[PDB]
């Protein structure tokens, strides 16, 4: 449903 | 110790749907809007009678108030698949119980069919 | 029985009049309505003014006397100069004497303000007629009578107020230029005496009602008087101190000072600069000591709405913003004026916190003026650091949903505030974001507001700090979403996360992997049935694509293919739960990406794969609907077809010229479908009547036709290859739509046909002369007959009709030359018919077509067609243009009417019409069109406006014709004419103004 | 507890249509010009009891002007109406305001820009500022879509009563009540009604 974990992931790298 | 510093409560909502209500001006052969807002099926807890109560947005003025009589019959309108037309013999939205030919329209055919379903269920409740 | 007063043969029964009036104002229902119709008939009686002296004398009812003055007002305004000279003096003496007696009776003066104000206005109307040429001693005697009585003095201030208004504020429309200049000069020549009276009253006190009436008149003076009366006197001192302390005079004084901040002032004089600083210093001082200190919570004061607090805070805002927008530089250099400068702006900060949208817009306009100046002007921004820091919070907290107008204004000021100090802006926003997480200020409204604000300052920072900031904002927003339980709270926060990222494309473009994750997550939301999420996902998708399309079409590193391919491969799965409209947005967004691929072979391949689903659905329907056509009766098939076309429109909208390959795939079968659907609509109207057009089945069918037309219109309007448009698209199009339109009954004709043809003629009309003729033959006469019976029926057809004629007249005027004379006569009738519309959409085009037609005929030179046109239609266009110019029902078209008329008159006075415009018998030979034109117009105006003198008509035409090379002057002369026809005895010399 | 409201503005701005919407709930499509004035009682139910507006819907066309400013006498509040699709109607606002405040020197006044439901808006929001110096409340409204249609009366109610917290509340809903000689009568009217198509079938509701 609402789970932005992948966004947190890709942002924590960069 | 320190000293410190609508008449709808007796009813239950069976069905609620957004709609636009029309009344037929026979002398002009023309439909006229009466109100747009939430249309509710309200069951009295002390009589089990179901009515339609509809209020206009913002002003909250009643634009429909009548018993869902078992004798009424929902008819399709020629120019709509999301509306129902039916005769009402006693509506008190604006004072005395007056007779009206009503038409009520909804956002979709789905809402209209569901309205018809609930409308008929309500009639059988009033039948008892 | 109430109708007795309407019998003028007998004496007027004042008692009966007073009853009818009372029944109207204090009565109700039927009786009130009946009395109303009687009073109107009485007032509108042309002889009623004669009985005005009786009413004003004998009546005890103030409403009856008011109505009597209204009857007199009409008489003075329109028929004054027609009266015998005796009656003019009688009315004047009667009105003067009446006002005097009302002022002497303190009871009357106290309780009948409306009747006295009405009388004063009535006096001013006499003045506009009589003063000063027939009443030179009015002002001297007015000043004399003031000293005798406070009531008379006070009332004289009301008369002078009204006079100043009628002459300087409301004269432009209501009197001629000459007459206006006359009264302006007259007031200007005697103001020296008037001001002396006004200043003495203000300085000597002491009746507040007298003072307030004097200040009210002063407000009107400040609109036009020379600045010397304000600066070379002590009057600024009085306003900025004495009159700011009393609440009775505070409101009006503040408005006066607001206008003083707008006076014409020499900005090189240092003494005047001092004065300008002084009265501001004094005003802010009185406010701090008498009204409220700079720390006061004006938000709470305004909300309480005690007395006139709201009006006062509104007027204070207007005063501060007006003065500071002009003069703040006077306060920025002197160190001793710094406190005054910042205190003034601190009041504005407090004022900007008030919850009142229109007031906020007023302060926000000023803030914009300030921060814009600090952004360019050197050495200024450091002065306002504390003010600007507070403003950041104020704007962030009151940020509205992107009225969009107010959002743009808010964004603009906040972008400036971000440049002025980036670090402070970041700190405030992150601070606010932390208070959302600790729940101290958590709210659906408050988290949205903050997200809009954070998103508004996009592309103002450094790419590096922007990145650092965005990461901080998102990372913290991400944590906020976990914190909340229930999909209600989670949906709100998640949407704000998608909003912010969609606002920072520069960030998304630089970090592909993150951008890719964002998009895949939007596709997940396209399956969420929670209200608004699907719309939010689709809106964000296309929003991101518009800004990052290049990163979807190229093969990014660590990828085997361009991402656009990946989107298409799963497009069925992605859009499976979406509504039709949402699916169309998805496809349109794909079209945006595809159009960036500059490889033609690749672009067309991507287009084919994108349109795979609708093209298979299409192919299947076309195959089974053609055998047999019964399938179209099914509502589902009609809906499916309409959606397919709508999908083609959506993709064609973003791809334009590049859509052509896909159009060719469906074009010929699509036009066949248009024919099949058309037959069914006709068949239904035949079998059920016109009511059939209201039924869902036919409305469903007509939707198909309209979407087909929209698709073709959309492509042609954006086509780069016009050869193909002409040689492949146009002929089948015209064969499919024109005859169907012509041979349908009126209520079955789609106005979209006209609009489509307008687009065709626009782009390729110069290349299809035979086509344009065919269009006119098929739509002109039958559409005109739909709309030439009233201004009401068939509004869509009406608007598109004149758009079509307009573009045809521009692009292929030759089509009108081929018209038979009778049809060309209808064309002219149609153009004039457009003049008479109040409808803006129709009127403007009508006037433009007429103007362009005249130019078309002119360019033909001395040829038989042009000469015949003038002989037939010149005076028709002149008289028809004049009619709408003067009938007072088409004032919204004055400019274009004026232009058209100026063009028509110039033709004759430049001798562009080679043939005589008159019958060889009705005028002697050798007579120039110029002479005959004067005669025609003189005769025309004489019969149309018989109350005008021959000299008026002659002077007007003499001025009009000689000024037909100067539009602004020409229009001036027309305005003067429109004034003179409203009255009797206008001055012919007025037309010599220019 | 009733207040006189004068409604002024250019012809065709939707003054009469607006009042009708509040009276019966209908939307009149036809433009039948008002002759002089029409008085209509209009009651709202608030938390501070009922408030009654005696609305004087005046004529905007000059040839139908009637008593003109005679209608303004002893008005306690007013609405100035213009049409955001017609610049001239906004140009004339200062003129209506002028004639109004000369009779009614101190009353709450609402300035309404009607017909914001129409796409091709001509009088842009940034251009509407006349109300600022004249201390008029301003509202974008639409009689057709009911956008902000209640705001002018709510604001005026708050001003006239002197309670900024005044709100519109739901009126009480009484229980509704429950012959063969009219069986064929109502069956006639019903059949005529079914065959008469409902208006605005493209509307969202
Ligand atoms: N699209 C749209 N039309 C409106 C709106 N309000 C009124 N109209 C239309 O405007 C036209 C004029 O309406 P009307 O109430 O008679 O205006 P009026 O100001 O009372 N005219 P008058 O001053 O002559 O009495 C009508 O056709 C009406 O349907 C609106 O909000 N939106
Ligand atoms: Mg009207």
């Amino acid at each position: 449903s609402f789970d932005m974990n992948e966004l947190a992931l890709k942002l924590a790298g960069l | 110790h320190f000293e410190p510093v609508t008449m709808e409560e007796d009813e239950e909502v069976l069905y609620k749907v957004r709609a636009k209500l029309f009344r037929f001006d026979a002398d002009a052969k023309e439909w006229k809007e009466r109100g747009t807002g939430d249309c509710k099926f309200l069951k009295n807890k002390k009589t089990n009678k179901v009515r339609i109560l509809m209020r206009r947005d913002k002003t909250l003025k009643i634009c429909a108030n009548h018993i869902i009589a078992p004798e009424y019959t929902l008819k399709p309108n020629v120019g709509s698949d999301r509306s129902w037309v039916y005769a009402c013999t006693a509506d008190i939205a604006e004072g005395e119980a007056e007779a009206f030919t009503f038409a009520i329209r909804f956002g979709s055919k789905e809402n209209a069919d569901k309205f018809k379903e609930e409308f008929e269920k309500a009639q059988e409740i009033n039948k008892k | 029985s109430m109708e007795g007063i309407l019998d003028f043969s007998n004496d007027l029964d004042i008692a009966l009049l007073d009853q009818v009036v009372s029944t109207f104002y204090q009565g109700s229902g039927v009786q009130q309505k009946q009395a109303q119709e009687i009073l109107t008939k009485f007032q509108d009686n042309p002889d009623a003014w004669q009985k005005a002296d009786q009413i004003l004398q004998f009546s005890t009812n103030p409403q009856s006397k008011f109505i009597a003055l209204s009857i007199l007002d009409k008489l003075i305004t329109r028929k004054w100069k027609l009266l015998p000279n005796d009656h003019r003096i009688g009315i004047r003496n009667f009105v003067v004497g009446m006002i005097i007696s009302m002022c002497q009776d303190d009871e009357v003066f106290k309780t009948q303000k409306n009747l006295i104000n009405k009388s004063d206005l009535t006096l001013v109307q006499i003045l506009k007629q009589e003063w000063p040429q027939n009443w030179p001693e009015f002002i001297p005697e007015l000043i004399g009578s003031s000293s005798s009585s406070v009531n008379v003095c006070e009332n004289n201030m009301i008369v002078l107020k009204l006079l100043s208004e009628e002459v300087f504020d409301f004269s432009a429309e209501q009197m001629t230029q000459a007459k206006a200049l006359h009264l302006k000069n007259s007031m200007s020549k005697e103001f020296e005496q008037i001001f002396k009276l006004c200043f003495q009253v203000l300085e000597q006190g002491s009746s507040s009602s007298l003072i307030v009436a004097t200040l009210e008149s002063l407000l009107r003076y400040l609109h036009w008087i020379p600045y010397r009366y304000i600066y070379e006197t002590n009057i600024l001192e009085l306003l900025s101190t004495k009159f700011m302390t009393s609440p009775d005079t505070r409101a009006i004084t503040l408005k006066c000072l607001t206008e003083v901040s707008n006076l014409k002032i020499p900005q090189d004089n240092d003494l005047i600069k001092r004065q300008t600083v002084l009265f501001f210093q004094n005003t802010l001082q009185q406010i701090a000591t008498s009204v409220m200190p700079v720390t006061a919570d004006l938000k709470a004061t305004y909300a309480n709405a005690n007395g006139n607090d709201q009006s006062f805070l509104q007027d204070l805002a207007m005063f501060l913003t007006t003065y500071l927008a002009r003069n703040r530089a006077l306060l920025e250099s002197d160190e001793s004026l710094r406190e005054l400068l910042l205190n003034a702006h601190q009041y504005l900060i407090q004022l900007s916190k008030i919850e009142e949208r229109e007031l906020f817009k007023t302060t926000l306009d000023y803030w914009h003026n300030l921060v814009a100046d600090l952004f360019y002007e050197p050495l200024k921004k450091h002065i306002y650091e504390e003010i600007c820091s507070q403003l950041r919070l104020v704007i962030i907290e009151n940020m509205v949903r992107p009225t969009i107008q107010l959002y743009k204004s808010e964004r603009e000021v906040l972008v400036y505030l971000t440049h002025l100090n980036v670090i402070d802006t970041e700190e405030i926003m992150i601070s606010k974001l932390a208070r959302q997480i600790d729940g101290s200020e958590w709210s659906w409204h408050n988290i949205n507001t903050l997200s809009w604000a954070i998103g508004s300052i996009s592309g103002t920072m450094s790419e590096d700090t922007e990145k650092r900031f965005v990461v901080t904002v998102i990372k913290d927003l991400l944590g906020l979403c976990e914190q909340k339980r229930g999909k209600d709270n989670k949906a709100v926060v998640a949407s704000d996360i998608m909003y912010v990222v969609g606002q920072y494309p520069r960030f998304l473009k630089a970090h592909w992997n993150f951008l890719r994750t964002v998009i895949l997550k939007l596709f997940e939301f396209m399956h969420e049935t929670h209200e608004g999420v699907q719309d939010m996902a689709c809106d964000t998708f296309i929003k991101i694509v518009q800004k990052c399309k290049y990163h979807f079409v190229i093969q990014q590193p660590r990828e085997s293919e361009p991402f656009i391919q990946t989107i298409i491969r799963d497009i069925q799965k992605t859009t499976a739960d979406l509504q039709p409209q949402q699916v169309h947005t998805f496809y349109k967004a794909c079209g945006i990406i595809i159009s960036e691929e500059r490889s033609v072979a690749e672009r067309n391949r991507l287009l084919s794969d994108l349109m795979q689903l609708p093209n298979m659905a299409w192919d299947t329907i076309v195959e089974q609907s053609t055998a047999n056509p019964t399938l179209l009766l099914d509502s589902e098939t009609v809906k499916i077809i309409a959606n397919i076309i709508k999908t083609n429109v959506a993709v064609c909208t973003s791809m334009g010229a590049d859509f052509y390959p896909q159009l060719g795939h469906i074009y010929y079968n699509m036009l066949q479908l248009y024919r099949a659907v058309s037959s069914m609509i006709s068949a239904q109207v035949a079998a059920e009547g016109l009511i059939a057009t209201k039924t869902p089945k036919v409305r469903g069918l007509r939707t198909i036709k309209k979407e087909i037309l929209k698709l073709v219109e959309t492509y042609i309007s954006k086509a780069r290859n016009l050869d193909d448009v002409v040689k492949v698209l146009v002929e089948p199009l015209l064969n499919a739509v024109l005859e169907d339109y012509m041979n349908n009954v009126p209520d079955a004709r789609d106005a979209e046909v006209l609009n489509c043809m307008t687009t065709v003629v626009e782009k390729v009309g110069h290349m299809i002369p035979q086509g344009v003729i065919l269009i006119l033959q098929s739509v002109f006469e039958c559409t005109l007959d739909m709309i030439n019976k009233d201004f009401t029926e068939y509004p869509e057809h009406r608007v598109e009709f004149y758009k079509l004629l307009k573009v045809i007249n521009e692009k292929s005027f030759a089509a009108f030359l081929e018209l038979p004379p009778a049809a060309f006569k209808l064309f002219v009738d149609a153009i004039c018919w457009a003049f008479k519309h109040n409808n803006r959409d129709v009127e403007v085009n009508g006037l433009q077509i007429a103007l362009d037609l005249v130019k078309n005929i002119e360019r033909m030179g001395n040829v038989p067609f042009a000469n015949e046109f003038h002989k037939n239609y010149f005076f028709i266009f002149v008289s028809e243009t004049f009619f709408v110019l003067t009938d007072s029902d088409h004032k919204s078209g004055f400019s274009k009417q004026a232009l058209l008329l100026m063009k028509l008159i110039s033709l004759v006075y430049d001798n562009k019409i080679s043939v005589p415009l008159y019958q060889e018998a009705e005028v002697p030979q050798g007579t120039s069109n110029q002479v005959y034109l004067s005669q025609y117009l003189a005769n025309m105006l004489s019969n149309a406006f018989p109350h005008l003198t021959s000299e008026q008509i002659a002077s007007f035409l003499s001025a009009l014709t000689k000024q037909c090379k100067d539009l602004v002057v020409f229009k001036g002369t027309l305005r003067d004419f429109l004034v003179q026809i409203k009255e009797v005895g206008g001055d012919p010399t007025d037309y010599l103004f220019a | 507890v009733q207040f006189k409201l004068v409604l002024v503005g250019d012809g065709g701005t939707g003054k009469t249509t607006f009042v009708k919407r509040h009276l019966t709930g209908e939307f009149e499509k036809k433009y039948v010009a008002t002759l002089g004035v029409e008085v209509h009682p209009l009651v709202f139910h608030t938390n501070r009891g009922p408030i009654k507006f005696n609305v004087w819907d005046t004529a905007g066309q000059e040839k139908f002007g009637g008593l003109r400013d005679g209608y303004y006498i002893q008005a306690q509040c007013a609405i100035i109406m213009f049409d955001v699709t017609s610049r001239v109607t906004y140009k004339n606002v200062p003129n209506w305001h002028r004639d109004l405040v000369r009779v009614c020197e101190n009353i709450p006044i609402v300035l309404c820009g009607n017909k914001v439901d129409i796409k091709d808006r001509k009088v842009k929001a940034k251009s509407i500022v006349f109300h600022r110096k004249k201390n008029l409340q301003y509202y974008d409204i639409s009689a057709k879509s009911n956008y902000n249609f209640e705001k002018p009366f709510l604001w005026l109610a708050r001003k006239l009563i002197g309670d900024p917290n005044l709100e519109f509340v739901a009126m009480p809903a009484l229980a509704p009540p429950e012959d063969p000689a009219l069986a064929a009568q109502y069956e006639h009217d019903l059949e005529v009604a079914q065959t008469t198509a409902l208006p605005d079938e493209d509307d969202d509701l």
